[PDB]
């Protein structure tokens, strides 16, 4: 099965909180990184996670908003306008071969 | 007469010990820590992660680094089916546990590069010796494309090739980068995801030791070419000399014997069938280590067997003192 993401919810009250699902996560990882856009970039690094110290390290994109989890799931709280839109996962698979998963979620206002 | 004796049997020894190879125990013993490092490089080396953001993830870092042969990539990663992503390893953060940085596989890289050369060029020199002179060539590639060529003129006595082995050794064991997972050889399908000192703790410990005592080989050994031996002050100066110069056959021989036992504890793991061996390259020693260890208990032993002399030798010294 292909790396899915999903966002719960997918419409999303300004304010509030969102979680990008991560379905078939491969079992064995180096590592993964979450992004801002629909591609993987260095500049728009949301955070990345070395499974080799089950520790996150934030990137330029990160707003101090955001907790990852070990299941690749990531939670967005207090979520403003300006994130609204997409989201992109890179698993690192413990072969060094990669895969993308392109997310996105919606924040209105009220 | 019988004084003159044992000078000849410490200095015949002596010149075997720190001018020889084949049979001096104090060579093969350094040659064996050397081209242990580089087995386990060759054995090993390839599945080492690296490429590790140091600043950033936004500098997408990524080198070729060539062994001639093969190229290994640090930074990027492949494509699921197919395609090679220059986004990979560099999008992560490089430290212990992890990941290597660029700059610490580069520092590898150019101490195997050497190391590699020394050897099988000019051979190590005899500890007592000033080395040949010889010329690494270093290689690298980039995108934006750019080939990189260091030559380093350096040389092959037993203190600069162990300074090598050394960086290849510490680096391994401080930072313990993931193995690449998945023919494949034992330890991959056993440790790849996970550290390497947590599949060649006990392995890189060894190598540790041998490249110190090898090294500890080499100090005294040049303290003993210090001292190489009719009233009380030459019978004396000439006999200090001989407790001197025994008091260092011994050592020598006892820290000889140390690096075969760390060889052992070396080759007796998850490389007991790779290192060793040899025939693309990657995956097993392909390092004479064999070769050298026979001739390191052959030369051990025939030094050991001689330990008479040495006793009998260091008797008549304190007499006269
Ligand atoms: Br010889
Ligand atoms: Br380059
Ligand atoms: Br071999």
């Amino acid at each position: 099965m292909q790396l899915t993401t999903e966002s719960m919810p997918f419409n999303v009250a300004e304010g509030k909180e969102v979680l990008l699902l991560v379905h078939n996560l491969p079992q064995q990882l180096f590592g993964y990184s979450w992004y801002k856009g629909e591609r993987v970039d260095g500049n728009r690094q949301i955070v990345g996670y070395a499974i080799g110290t089950q520790q996150a390290t934030p990137g330029p994109a990160n707003s101090g908003r955001e907790t990852i989890y070990p299941n690749a799931s990531l939670l967005i709280q207090n979520v403003t306008q300006n994130d609204t839109g997409f989201y992109t996962l890179q698993v690192i698979k413990s072969d060094l071969v990669n895969e993308e998963a392109t997310g996105q979620f919606h924040v209105y206002p009220h | 007469q019988a004084i003159n004796q044992a000078v000849n049997n410490l200095n015949e020894r002596a010149k075997t010990l720190a001018g020889g190879t084949t049979n001096s125990p104090a060579y093969q013993a350094t040659l064996l820590a050397l081209r242990s490092v580089l087995g386990l490089w060759n054995s090993m080396g390839y599945a080492v992660i690296c490429g590790g953001y140091t600043k950033s993830p936004g500098e997408n870092n990524q080198k070729d680094f060539h062994y001639t042969g093969t190229t290994i990539n640090c930074g990027g990663s492949t494509n699921s089916n197919g395609t090679h992503s220059y986004n990979g390893t560099n999008t992560l953060k490089a430290d212990k546990n992890v990941s290597l940085s660029i700059e610490q596989y580069e520092k590898i890289h150019e101490a195997y590069q050497i190391l590699s050369k020394a050897l099988k060029q000019a051979g190590l020199a005899p500890l007592n010796s000033k080395g040949e002179k010889l010329e690494a060539h270093v290689t690298t590639s980039k995108y934006q494309t750019k080939t990189t060529t260091s030559v380093i003129d350096t040389t092959n006595d037993a203190q600069n090739l162990l300074t090598q082995a050394q960086t290849i050794v510490n680096t391994l064991k401080d930072y313990c980068p993931i193995l690449i997972a998945k023919n494949t050889p034992s330890w991959q399908t056993a440790g790849g995801g996970k550290n390497s000192c947590a599949t060649f703790g006990a392995e890189f410990s060894a190598a540790s030791d041998m490249i110190n005592n090898a090294q500890k080989i080499v100090q005294e050994t040049q303290q003993l070419s210090a001292n190489q031996p009719n009233s009380p002050s030459s019978l004396t100066a000439l006999a200090q000399k001989m407790l001197k110069n025994a008091q260092s056959q011994a050592e020598i021989l006892k820290l000889a014997n140390q690096v075969e036992s760390d060889f052992n504890k070396l080759s007796s793991g998850h490389l007991k069938d790779y290192i060793g061996k040899c025939d693309n390259n990657w995956g097993n020693g392909c390092a004479g280590v064999e070769e050298t260890q026979s001739l390191l208990k052959t030369s051990a032993a025939d030094f050991n067997n001689q330990t008479p002399q040495i006793n009998q030798a260091q008797n008549l010294a304190n007499t006269l003192i």
